Order: structure tokens, then sequence, then C-alpha cells
């Protein structure tokens, strides 16, 4: 047997041994997080063997192991797919939580659960290569719904407080609503393709129809954190830093373009559904943008950066351009990450403070923060021959020359402007200037599970695009032949939202107080969506709930018809019957009634 | 959140919490600390120009329409300190306050451990429970018969007193608790 | 001077631009300290309890029992059939029951009108 | 311990049964105020301002920090859905019927122009992509014995 | 305005209290008084995996049909086969623009 | 690790800086268990600053009601301790 697929399957097995191992005893030993990290470091290891394979021959592979149950016609088995996206991506989500965990060994040292935090990271990595390698559409559910118990778990991790219990449940809701979308493909694909399986669906959709590709996109829109069902990722930041770097920046939240780049085939062929997903992929890579530029929590900013890119994602799959949308899944995560560490390496240095406007002049007070924050700004604007370059610029490009909604080419333009500005406002109100902390100075950066963790990520946000984009075959056909404005472009956009952002924030220096405009507050405020959408159908529909299903109805009504008729007129009837005084003269007059009707009424017709 | 609240707050004190709200506000506007040391300066002398008012009426018209322009004005995102009802690390620990009853319900064997810890404590039992009647008698004594007008707690105010109703403030369990 | 901030049911007026705050009288006054007496003495009622070391068990706290018990058990002994409450029930209890049922009725007459004329595209549809 | 006069009841028809629903519900005769006596079940139960359990003061001493909430006072009736894991009522920075009308007017805007996008795309100055072999049409599907229409592309 | 004296002597007496028991819930040095190899990692974590899923995907999974499919590997002109030794032709006399 | 065990004559320590860095109290005038307003002849305007800055120079918020009766630097310095749970 070659081992192309025993390296796969043991890759994935071998994450299971420590959860297996969490009623020993290393589990109540403080050694136990460094096992689970080692663990992660030697799966990573693993898994670039098969990468390596696909390099050389493109070899690919799907794996019908166990087979769990046969309803009539229909074999549901466990198989794994083991194309190019799959043995590319865990790799990088392997890359990626090993940083993090090491990461987490620092930032959560003080934390008496620790070894939970750790089972809980390594579960939530286990159900994304659960979700990522699914060849059948139930065992890609499974997957879909054990990432999203885990962010509910890791978001309420601090579960004495009110708010993160609120975010949690937030989350759970916006992704039951495309939960929905989910269930409707599937029952659409099982009764008129009569499969759950990738290959059946591909070959009986040849021009597949709008409902099931409806469904898989309000799937993906709520796994993403799109414009409609937004706001749950920015509240996600209740979690722990480290749960942000990983689960809601770089490789959860990513499940739904996985998803729609998993299903590219029938997607190929529907023209309507591919201008839903551009148009919803640019209202949100704009909308999330535009309110990133005025935040103050440094989370929330990097939060409405990956929800941008996230977007971005959306737009390219928008256009036909499935493996865009994958190598620029798979460079995000690295920056993303890194900048999510940068930002955690700020708040522990300054006694878990997250506002920027309290964070001075750390460009020399934390020289390895500040170097590794600039490059991973760099890299995600877009900065030629970085990460980010090798599949931003390439999309931004690829919008530039396709048939595609005019509004939408513009709103990702802009979105592309307002990426530099955000990075800007960060680098500014974080790095430059004078100090605004408190002054008992806790600055510390010396630790080196921190600095190897971000020099890791930090290597692959400088090299990992040329590396990775030289070694996979072309799966496209490249734009070779564009007008010089418009090869310029994004590099042209970002310069000019670097220089608004940047005279713009030095404008705050002067000694002018003014009101804000209402276009800060719509910004500021995001929208006013969850000021609205959050008060308005929650408190409605938990009105009714109460006012008219439950006291209405149930109480009252429901009530009223069977039972409480029926006890009223029994009782009538009972008092009606019963109150006889017992004077013998009237019921034999009664009698004598009775007597004369039955001698006519039944006697006279016989 | 240590002193019992009034019936009401006085004229002085609504201008004062004014006063610092607004200040926290232009300080939320005015990132840098010499231009919120400048405008802090003109809000201060803004609030003095009124120092001395007799006019309650004029007083109050006055405070009112403070209170309208710092509504309209008011940083949307004011800074909030991590630990405040509005602040990201407010409730955080609350996971790990264990009430200390907890400790009574311990097997044996988990007090094996700790004997020390468990002989103060057992001299912090005796203690409470010595003195409970002495408290609720001077409770009793000094409220007025219809009832206490305010939550204000008396101190103690013989020797070998305890203040009443101090066990649960005595024993929280901290503010970092693991 | 400024736009001005009007209130709603689900974003409400302020305290501090609420006009009521600015126009005391002496019975205003004497109101309040009746509120901070009565909040008081349940405060005492509650810690002398509360304190307690004698005490082993759950407070029981009668409001508690009054919002549970008016929340189920004493709805239907105060309810009325008025025009109101007849409308409101007959609506929100059968109007989606029929709306339901119209709909699905509509869609499933279509489906078998076009199963009878062949023209539905059935194939691989063995499963149901 | 609670006896059964201290349980609710019917809606008050006078003003000394207002004053006992008053006593026993702890409050003042002039702060307590019935629901309107309709068939709808509420009785004697106090109305209370439908403020959320977010808008009560965070520095208070609270019986129940988390619910915001003092032992023996009255409950509103709908506490449930204002225990600030829910449904908030606090006063914001813009007033309602501000947000709604930016909202609305934004998202509308964007779906308007979207449509229009969509009447006017945008394209690039070229004709089809070409395909040699009948335009792939033994490849999109095939059909073999069919023999389709000659697609010829030349040279220009 | 300030502490009245006796907020300010209760306050007093119960921050002598919390103190007292602050500094009551420190430890005795003897307080938890408790009763009474190179590369192993590699091969308990790695190589015994890879030995159950190997010998299971050989002999039990590879044991019924189409249990594991392959993507048919790409052939290219001038290719060599290992199996009927076939030589692919080349690719046409190309117009050779350069 | 984290933030030292900060004890109680740090918080004195920093209180009495704060002072002395207030333009309007002098330095050697003032004294630990000195009155803003007898003592220094402070307004109420003026006391509500201090405590801002008190609140500022140890990162944590103190309640108004609870703000307006802190006249000393000792009791400014009780009032933080018994915050931060400091018994020595
Ligand atoms: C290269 C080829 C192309 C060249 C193009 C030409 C060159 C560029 C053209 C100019 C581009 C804009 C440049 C300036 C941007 C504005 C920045 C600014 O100063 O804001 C002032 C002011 C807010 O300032 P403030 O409140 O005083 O701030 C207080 C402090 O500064 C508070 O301080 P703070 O710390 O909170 O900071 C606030 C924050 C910023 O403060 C804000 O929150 C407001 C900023 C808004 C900027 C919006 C720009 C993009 C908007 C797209 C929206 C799409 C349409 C939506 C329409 C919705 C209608 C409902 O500051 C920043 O962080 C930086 C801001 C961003 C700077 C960089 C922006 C780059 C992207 C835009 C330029 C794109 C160029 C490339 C295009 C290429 C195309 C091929 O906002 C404005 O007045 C203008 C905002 C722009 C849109 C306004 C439109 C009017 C809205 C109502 C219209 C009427 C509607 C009627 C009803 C219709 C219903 C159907
Ligand atoms: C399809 C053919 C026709 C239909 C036939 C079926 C309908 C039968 C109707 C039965 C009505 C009696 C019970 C209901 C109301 C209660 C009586 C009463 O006084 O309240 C009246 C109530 C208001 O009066 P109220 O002064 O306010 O009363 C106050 C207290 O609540 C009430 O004051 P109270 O509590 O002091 O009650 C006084 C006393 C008075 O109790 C009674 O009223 C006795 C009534 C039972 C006689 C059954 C008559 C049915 C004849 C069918 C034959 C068909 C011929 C053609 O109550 C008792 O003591 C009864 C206790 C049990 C003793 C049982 C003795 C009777 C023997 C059993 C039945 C006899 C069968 C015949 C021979 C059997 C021998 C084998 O409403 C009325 O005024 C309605 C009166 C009559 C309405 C009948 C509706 C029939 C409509 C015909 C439609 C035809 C359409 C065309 C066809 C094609
Ligand atoms: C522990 C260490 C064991 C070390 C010694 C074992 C070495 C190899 C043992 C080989 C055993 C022989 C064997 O397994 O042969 C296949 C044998 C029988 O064939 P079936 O596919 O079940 O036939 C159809 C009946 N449903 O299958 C098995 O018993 C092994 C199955 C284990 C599968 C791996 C784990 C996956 C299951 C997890 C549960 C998930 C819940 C349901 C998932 C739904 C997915 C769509
Ligand atoms: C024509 C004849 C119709 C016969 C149909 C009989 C229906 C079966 C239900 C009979 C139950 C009658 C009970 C009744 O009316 O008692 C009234 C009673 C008076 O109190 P007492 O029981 O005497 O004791 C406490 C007072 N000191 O009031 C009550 O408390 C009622 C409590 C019991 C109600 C439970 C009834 C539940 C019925 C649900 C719907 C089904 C009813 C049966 C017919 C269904 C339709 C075909
Ligand atoms: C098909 C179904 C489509 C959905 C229809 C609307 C669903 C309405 C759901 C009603 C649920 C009410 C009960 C929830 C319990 C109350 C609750 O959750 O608390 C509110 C809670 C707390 O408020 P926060 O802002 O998070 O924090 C403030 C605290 N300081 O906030 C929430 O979680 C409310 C969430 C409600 C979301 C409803 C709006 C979503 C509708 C999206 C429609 C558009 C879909 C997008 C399609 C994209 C195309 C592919
Ligand atoms: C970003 C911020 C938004 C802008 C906010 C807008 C606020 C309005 C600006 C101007 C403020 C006013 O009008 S000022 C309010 C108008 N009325 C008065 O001032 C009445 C007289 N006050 C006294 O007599 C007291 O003594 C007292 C002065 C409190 C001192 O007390 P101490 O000395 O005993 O502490």
């Amino acid at each position: 047997m070659n081992p192309f697929a025993s390296l796969t399957l043991t890759t994935l097995t071998i994450l299971t041994i420590p959860i297996m191992m969490s009623n020993s005893n290393i589990y109540k030993t403080n050694l136990y997080p460094n096992y689970v990290k080692t663990t992660v470091s030697y799966a990573f290891t693993l898994s670039l063997v098969p990468l390596l394979m696909f390099m050389h021959t493109g070899q690919e592979m799907i794996i019908s192991n166990w087979h769990w149950m046969t309803l009539q016609t229909v074999e549901l088995s466990l198989s794994f797919k083991m194309d190019y996206f799959s043995v590319m991506f865990i790799p990088v989500a392997l890359f990626v939580t090993w940083s993090i965990m090491e990461f987490s060994m620092w930032y959560m040292h003080s934390d008496p659960f620790i070894n939970r935090f750790f089972k809980y990271l390594l579960l939530f990595l286990i159900t994304m290569m659960i979700l990522v390698t699914a060849n059948n559409l139930f065992q890609l559910f499974i997957g879909w719904e054990g990432v999203g118990i885990m962010s509910f778990l890791l978001i309420g991790w601090w579960h004495g407080r009110t708010d993160a219990n609120t975010a949690a449940l937030q989350a759970i809701l916006y992704n039951r609503i495309g939960d929905i979308g989910f269930v409707l493909s599937m029952a659409w694909f099982l009764t008129h393709s009569n499969a759950w399986d990738l290959q059946q669906i591909f070959m009986l959709n040849n021009e597949c129809p709008n409902m099931p590709l409806i469904g898989l996109l309000l799937a993906a829109a709520g796994k993403s954190a799109q414009f409609g069902l937004h706001p749950w990722l920015p509240s996600a930041m209740e979690g722990p830093t480290p749960v942000s770097a990983l689960l809601h920046s770089s490789t959860m939240v990513v499940a739904g373009v996985f998803l729609l780049i998993r299903f590219y085939p029938l997607m190929e062929t529907n023209k309507l559904v591919q201008t839903m997903t551009l148009c919803l992929g640019a209202i949100t890579t704009l909308f999330t943008a535009l309110c990133a530029i005025t935040q103050n929590d440094i989370k929330k900013i990097v939060a409405f950066s990956t929800s941008s890119q996230l977007g971005l994602m959306m737009v390219t799959i928008g256009i036909n351009q499935p493996h865009l949308a994958f190598l620029h899944i798979c460079m995000h995560a690295f920056f993303k990450a890194m900048l999510f560490m940068c930002s955690g390496s700020i708040i522990h240095s300054l006694n878990d403070e997250q506002d920027i406007r309290k964070m001075g002049g750390l460009y020399k007070a934390m020289p390895f923060t500040t170097t590794a924050l600039i490059i991973g700004s760099l890299a995600l604007t877009g900065m030629p021959y970085l990460t980010g370059f090798y599949s931003k610029d390439l999309i931004i490009e690829a919008v530039n020359m396709s048939y595609t909604n005019a509004w939408a080419l513009l709103m990702t333009l802009i979105a592309t402007s307002l990426t530099a500005a955000y990075s800007t406002r960060i680098i500014f109100f974080a790095f430059l200037g004078k100090p605004r902390f408190p002054p008992l100075v806790l600055i510390n950066e010396n630790n080196p599970l921190l600095i190897n963790s971000i020099k890791r990520l930090l290597i692959g946000s400088i090299f990992a695009g040329f590396i990775i984009s030289n070694n996979i075959p072309p799966m496209t056909v490249p734009n070779t032949t564009m007008p010089l404005y418009m090869k310029m472009t994004a590099l042209i956009v970002t310069i000019m939202g670097f220089m608004l952002a940047l005279e713009l924030n030095n404008t705050t220096y002067y000694l002018k107080f003014k009101y804000p405009s209402q276009t800060y507050k719509f910004s500021n405020m995001l929208g006013y969506y969850p000021s609205i959408m959050h008060r308005l159908p929650t408190y409605h529909n938990l009105s009714m709930s109460q006012k008219s299903a439950s006291s209405l109805l149930d109480l009252i009504w429901l009530e009223t018809i069977l039972p409480k008729t029926t006890s009223f007129i029994q009782m009538k009837m009972s008092i009606m019957v019963s109150n006889q005084k017992g004077l013998i003269k009237l019921y034999f007059l009664s009698f004598l009634i009775t007597i004369m009707i039955s001698m006519t009424l039944f006697n006279y017709h016989e | 959140a240590f002193s019992a609240p009034a019936a009401y707050l006085t004229h002085q004190q609504k201008v004062l919490r004014l006063y610092k709200r607004a200040l926290r506000h232009l300080e939320s506007w005015c990132v840098h600390r010499d231009k919120y040391r400048y405008f802090a300066c003109l809000m201060r002398a803004r609030f003095d120009e009124h120092k001395n008012e007799k006019d309650m009426v004029k007083a109050t018209q006055l405070l009112r329409q403070a209170e309208e322009e710092f509504w309209y004005g008011q940083h949307p995102q004011p800074y909030i300190f991590p630990e405040s009802p509005g602040g990201t690390s407010y409730e955080r620990y609350e996971c790990y306050k264990v009430p200390e009853w907890c400790l009574d319900d311990w097997h044996p064997s988990e007090k094996a451990m700790y004997p020390d810890y468990f002989a103060k404590r057992e001299q912090w039992k005796r203690l409470r429970r010595e003195s409970w009647e002495r408290e609720v008698k001077q409770l009793q004594e000094e409220t007025p018969p219809g009832g206490p007008r305010t939550e204000a707690l008396p101190p103690a105010r013989k020797e070998g007193d305890l203040p009443p109703l101090w066990w649960h403030i005595v024993t929280r369990p901290r503010e970092r608790p693991m | 001077s400024f736009p001005k901030y009007k209130p709603s049911r689900l974003a409400t007026l302020p305290a501090t631009l609420d006009p009521a705050e600015y126009d005391i009288s002496p019975e205003t006054r004497k109101a309040q300290a009746e509120r901070l007496a009565i909040r008081s003495r349940l405060k005492r009622e509650y810690l002398l309890q509360y304190n307690d070391p004698n005490r082993l068990g759950v407070i029981e706290d009668p409001a508690l029992i009054r919002w549970t018990y008016a929340r189920s058990a004493n709805i239907y002994p105060n309810f009325r059939p008025t025009p109101k409450t007849s409308l409101l029930g007959a609506l929100f209890g059968i109007g989606p029951l029929f709306f339901w049922y119209y709909v699905f009725k509509t869609d499933r007459d279509k489906k078998e009108k076009l199963i009878q004329e062949g023209k539905l595209d059935q194939t691989f549809n063995i499963s149901y | 311990h609670v006896t059964k006069d201290m349980f609710p009841g019917p809606y008050p028809k006078t003003p000394e049964e207002r004053a006992a629903a008053a006593k026993k519900y702890n409050m003042r005769v002039e702060d307590y105020e019935p629901y309107p006596d309709d068939g709808m079940g509420y009785g004697d139960y106090p109305k209370l301002p439908d403020r959320s359990q977010q808008e009560r003061d965070p520095w208070y001493d609270w019986d129940h920090p988390d619910l915001r909430l003092n032992w023996g006072e009255p409950i509103h009736w709908d506490l449930d859905m204002y225990i600030r894991n829910r449904v908030d009522t606090s006063p914001t920075p813009v007033s309602w019927n501000t947000m709604c009308k930016h909202l609305f007017g934004f998202v509308a805007f964007m779906l308007f122009m979207f449509w229009v996008g969509e009447i006017y795309p945008s394209y690039q100055p070229v004709g089809p992509k070409q395909y040699p072999y009948n335009d792939l049409y033994l490849e999109r599907g095939g059909d073999p014995t069919k023999e389709p229409e000659p697609v010829v592309h030349y040279e220009i | 305005s300030g502490y009245t004296p006796d907020e300010k002597l209760r306050l007093q007496q119960l921050r002598e209290l919390r103190r007292r028991w602050l500094k009551d819930q420190e430890l005795s040095p003897r307080e938890p008084v408790l009763p009474p190899r190179h590369s192993i990692f590699a091969v308990t974590h790695v190589l015994i995996p890879v030995w159950i899923i190997h010998y299971y995907l050989k002999y039990h999974v590879t044991a019924k049909p189409y249990t594991v499919v392959e993507r048919k590997p790409r052939i290219f002109p001038g290719d060599t086969i290992l199996e009927t030794g076939e030589v692919i032709p080349l690719m046409k006399e190309f117009p050779d623009q350069h | 690790s984290d933030a030292p065990p900060l004890t109680l004559e740090a918080i004195k320590d920093r209180v009495l800086y704060v002072l002395k860095l207030y333009d309007k109290i002098d330095p050697e005038k003032l004294s630990v268990n000195s009155h803003f307003m007898k003592d220094l002849g402070l307004d109420s305007l003026d006391q509500v600053e201090i405590i801002m800055a008190m609140e500022d120079e140890f990162g944590f918020e103190i309640p108004d009601i609870d703000a307006e009766k802190l006249m000393c630097p000792q009791e400014i310095v009780d009032y933080i301790a018994d915050k931060k749970d400091v018994y020595e």
C-alpha cells in the first residue's frame, strides 16, 4: 500500500490520543498543555509528508473505511476526501494551532483550568479536521456542528460573566440560522440526487438548480459571518485571546468559504447563485471595513478585519475562482493569527487593557511585538512579495478582469483602501506617540514561548506565499494582459488609504475639539445593526412567546374549549338533576306526564 | 458600592457627577494627554463660571442644559476601566469565587491536608457563633420602632463586641480567588 | 440648541434628561424617603436571616413565589371572555393553522397536477 | 411560611383593595398600579416600569448581583425577558428612529445600487473565449453519436 | 460630606476583621500534607498508531471493492508506462514560434 | 509572572506621590492625615479631580458615592487596600 492514505489517516488519528488521556494521570499534572502542544507539532510534521506527495505527483484519494449504515438504496459510510484542499489546509491549520498552543502556555499561565483549556482547543482542532476532510454531507455536518459547539464552549469560557454567555448564545443563534440552509441542502440532495456523498452529487447535477445552492450559500453566510449574519463574530471576542486567534480569526470562520469551495463544480453552472454570493461578499467586505476604522478595542478592529477578509473570499468565490479563494484562506491564516498574537502580547503586558487609547509609545518598549505587527499589517495590506500579496493582489485583478457587478467592484476597491486605513489606525494609536498607560510599567515580552510562537508565524507571513504559490499546479488561466493602471490599482488604492488615514490621524494632535459627524456615529455603532436587530426581533418574539403562546392560547383558550367547558356543563347538569326537594307530589305528576307521552309517542306508532 | 445610598442626590452631588462624567468622556474624545489637559482646564473654567450662583431655579436650569449638552456630545464608545461594569474584565473572575460554607462539605481526607487552616476556621466559626445574639440585640435596641430608615449599619459600641452583620462582608471570597 | 433625544420602548429616556428629577416638591422628597424606608426594612429583614449562623437552607422569597404564581396559576381565574380576548384568541390560534393549510394544500395540488401530466423530472428520486 | 393571603388575587375594584394589594406587594399605594382590568389574567399583580435589568445601577449592593434584584422587592412580570442576557432597553447615544432611518436607508441604497450594477455590468473589451473541439462538445457532457454543428474559429 | 463618625468607626472595625481573615487564609510551610526514554514519545504516539492504521487499511479496508479510490495519475506526451511499457507519442510538431 | 503583590506602603507611597504632583497642594504641608478641605482649602470640584487622578494611577474606578467621602490620603489608601484585599 502506498503511504499516502495511512499518513493522512494517522495525522488525524494521533490528535485524539491526548483526549483519550483526559482521564489519565497526565491531565492532573502541569505537563498536560506541553503534551498537547507536542502532539500537535508531531501531527504537523506528519501531515507535511502527504503534502509533499501531492506537490510531487498530484496524488489525491478518497477513503471509505467504515460502513456506518444503509438505508434502502442510500449508503452512508465514514469516508475522507484527501484532495488538494484537504492536504493543503491540514498542515496550515496544524502549524497555526501549534503556534497558538505555545502562545497559550504563556498567555493563560495563571488560569486554574489551563488543562481544560488545552483539551478544549484540541477538541476544536479535531472537529475542524473532521469538517475539512469530510467526503459526505453527514460527516461534514458532524464537523460543522462540532466546531460550533466548541466555539460556544470557548467563547463563554469565563462563565461567571454575563456578557460572555450572551455572546456564546448569540453565536449559536446566528449559526443555527445558517444550519437551516445546510439542512435544506441535505434534504434536497438526498431526494433529488439520492446521495450525500460528493462523487454522486457531482455526477447527477450537471446543471444544478437554485434551491440547494441557495441553502449552501445561507449556511456559508452563517458560518463565515457575512452581512446578514455578521454581528456574532465581533461579539465572539468575549473569549480569551488565544480562542480569538485560533477559532474566530483564521480557522473556524473560514468554514463557509470552504463549504462553497467544496461545491464549486455545482456553483460553476448557476449564474444567479454566483451573483448572490458576489454581492453578499462585496457588501460584507465594505461594511465591516467601514466599521473597523473607528473602533477603539484592538480585538474588535482585528475581528472586523477578518470579517472583511472573509467577505473578500466570498467575492472571489462569486467570480468563479475557488482555488484563488482557498489560496487566500491559507495565506490569511498566517498573518491574521500572528496579528491576534501580537494584540494578545500587548494586552498582557498592559494588565489586560484592550483599548488603544491607553496604549502609547510601544514602538521601542516592545520591539519584537512591533516588528511582528508591522510585518503582519504589511502582509495584510498586499505589500509586494509578502504572503498576503500572492493571493489578495491576484483577487483584485481577477475582479477587475471579469464580467462583474459594477457596484461590487467599487465596493471591493473601497474596502481595499479601508483595510490600509484601519491597519494605520492600529499602528498609529498603539505604537506611536507617547505612553498613555498607567505609570506602573509591567511591559515584558522576554518569554521564550511568546517569542518562538510569534517568530514561527512571522516566518510564514513572509515566505509562505512564495513557497506555496510556486509548488501548486496551475488551477486556472492567468491574467497575463492588463492595462497598466489596472495592474497597479490594488497598490494605488492601498497607498491612498494609507496616506488619507495617516493624515486624518495626525490631525488628532491639533488643539481643536468638535462634535462628531453622523457618519462617524454610524460607523462606530456598527450601522446600528446590533442596537436594532438585537432588540426589536428578540423583544417581539419573547413577548409573543408569553402573551399569546403561553397565556392566551395554552393557559386560557385551550383550557376554555375542551376541559373547562366540559366541567361547567356537567356541573350545571348535575345541579339541575339533583335539585329535587323530595316532594312526591311533584315527581308523581312527572310520572303521569311520562306515562302519557309513552302511550302516544312510542305506543301510537308501532 | 460600600456606602448606603440616600433617598436622593442633592444639587451639589448631581453637578459633581456631571463634572466627572463630562471629564471622562472628554478624555475619551481627547486621546492625548496634553490636549486633554487643555480642554479639561477649559471645562473646569466653564464649570467655575457659575460656581457661586444663588438662584436655585437658574442653577437647576443651567444643570439641565448641561445635561442636554452632554447627552448630545457624549462619546458613543467611552473608555471603561477593565473591571468596571461595562469593561472587558468586569465579572471575569466570578466563576472562581466559591463561598466558604462549601468547606464544610469537604471529605475528612480533604480536611486531613491543611490542619492549621481548618483549626483557624474552627476558631473563626466559634467567634461567629458566640457574638450573634449580642449583634441581634444591638440592632433591635438601636433601630426605631417603625423600622430602619436607611441601610446604614451601626458599629460595635461596647468593648468585646463586633459590628452587627459582619460575617459575609469579612468572609468575602477574594477579588482574585484563584 | 441641540438635536433633541426622544425616547422609545427599547431605548428609554435617561434619568439626566427626565424633567421629573428637576421639579421637586416636598411631597416628592417624602415619597422618596418612604421608598428608601421600604427598601431598607426589606434589606434588614434579608440580612438578619442571611447572616444567621443557625440557618441552613434556602431563604424563601415571597416576591418570587408571587411572581411565579401570577405567571402560571393566577391567570385563568382572572380571565374574562371579552371582544379583545376573543378576537386575539381566534386570530392568534386559528389564523396560522388555516394560513399554513392553504399554503401547503396549494403547493401540493400544484405538485400533484404536475406529476399527473408527467412534467416534474423525478429522475433519481429513489428515496422518499 | 407564606400564608394564602400573600398570594396574588383579583383586580382591585376599590381603593381599600388597592391599599391592601400595595401592602401585600411591599409598595407605596401612590406607586401601586395594576394592569388594566381586561380579561388577560393579570389580576392584581403590579405593573412595573418596563425598564430592563441592565438599566439598574451596577454600583449598588444588590442581594442578587447577577440579576440586580433585592430580596423581597416586587418582580416585574417580564423579568425573564429583561434578565440582561436578553432584551435591553438602555438609553442609546442616538435616539430610536434615528438609527432605524440610517440603517434602513443604507441597506436599501446598497440593494438599489447592486441592482443598478447588475443592469450596467463591468467587463473588458474582448470577444468570447474560444474553445477548439466543437467548443469541447465531447468533454462538456459527451453524446458522441450526435456530431454537433461546427463552431469554427479563425485567426484574426 | 465625608464619613460620619459611626461610619468611619464601623469601617475601621470591619477592615481589621477582614485583614485578620485574609491573613488567616495563608498556608503553613507544611500545610499541603500529602498522604503516602530518549525518543519513547515518537513510538507510542506515532509508530504504534501508524502500525495499526496501515494494518487496518492494507488487510481489511482494501479487502472490499472501491473502498480506497485514487485519482488517476496524469499522463503526458513522452511518458513511459510501468505496466505495458507503452510510450506516449510526442505533441505534434509545435509551431515553434520563438 | 503577573503584577507583584502590592502592599500597604506602596499604596500610601503612590497616593502621596500623586498628591505631591498636584500644583494646588504644596509638598511640605501635605500629610497622610490631612483633610482636603480643612487642611488644604480645596473645593468640591477640586476633590473630584483628585479622585479621578487616583483612578488613573491605580487603574480602577471608584464609584461616586464612595468617592465623595474620601477626604484624606489615609482614607484613599484604606479604600484601595479594601478593594484589592491588601492586609500588609
Ligand atoms: C484612486 C482613484 C480614485 C480616487 C478617488 C478620489 C480620491 C478620494 C476621494 C475622497 C474619499 C474620502 C476621503 C475622506 C473620507 C472621509 C473621512 C472624514 O474625514 O470623514 C468626515 C466625516 C466624519 O468625521 P467626524 O465625524 O468629524 O470625525 C470625528 C473624529 O475624527 C473621530 O475620530 P476617530 O478616531 O473616530 O476617526 C474616525 C475615522 C473616520 O471617521 C468616519 O467614521 C467617517 C469616515 C467615512 C469614510 C467613508 C469612505 C468610503 C464610504 C463608502 C460608502 C459607500 C456608500 C454608502 C452610502 C450610504 C448612504 C445611506 O478616521 C479614520 O480612521 C480614517 C478614515 C478613513 C480614511 C481613509 C478612507 C479611505 C477610503 C475612502 C477613499 C477611497 C479611495 C479609493 C477609491 C477608489 C475607487 C476606484 O464623515 C464625512 O462627512 C464624509 C464620510 C464619507 C461619506 C460621507 C457621505 C455623506 C453621507 C450622507 C450623504 C447623503 C445621503 C442622503 C440619503 C440617501 C438615501 C438613498
Ligand atoms: C464631551 C462632553 C460633553 C459636553 C458637556 C456639557 C456640560 C455643560 C458645560 C457647562 C457646565 C454648567 O452649565 S454648570 C451647572 C449650572 N448651575 C450651577 O452651577 C449652580 C451653582 N453651583 C454650586 O453652587 C455648587 O457649589 C457647585 C458649582 C456644583 C460647586 O460645588 P463645591 O465647589 O462646593 O464642590
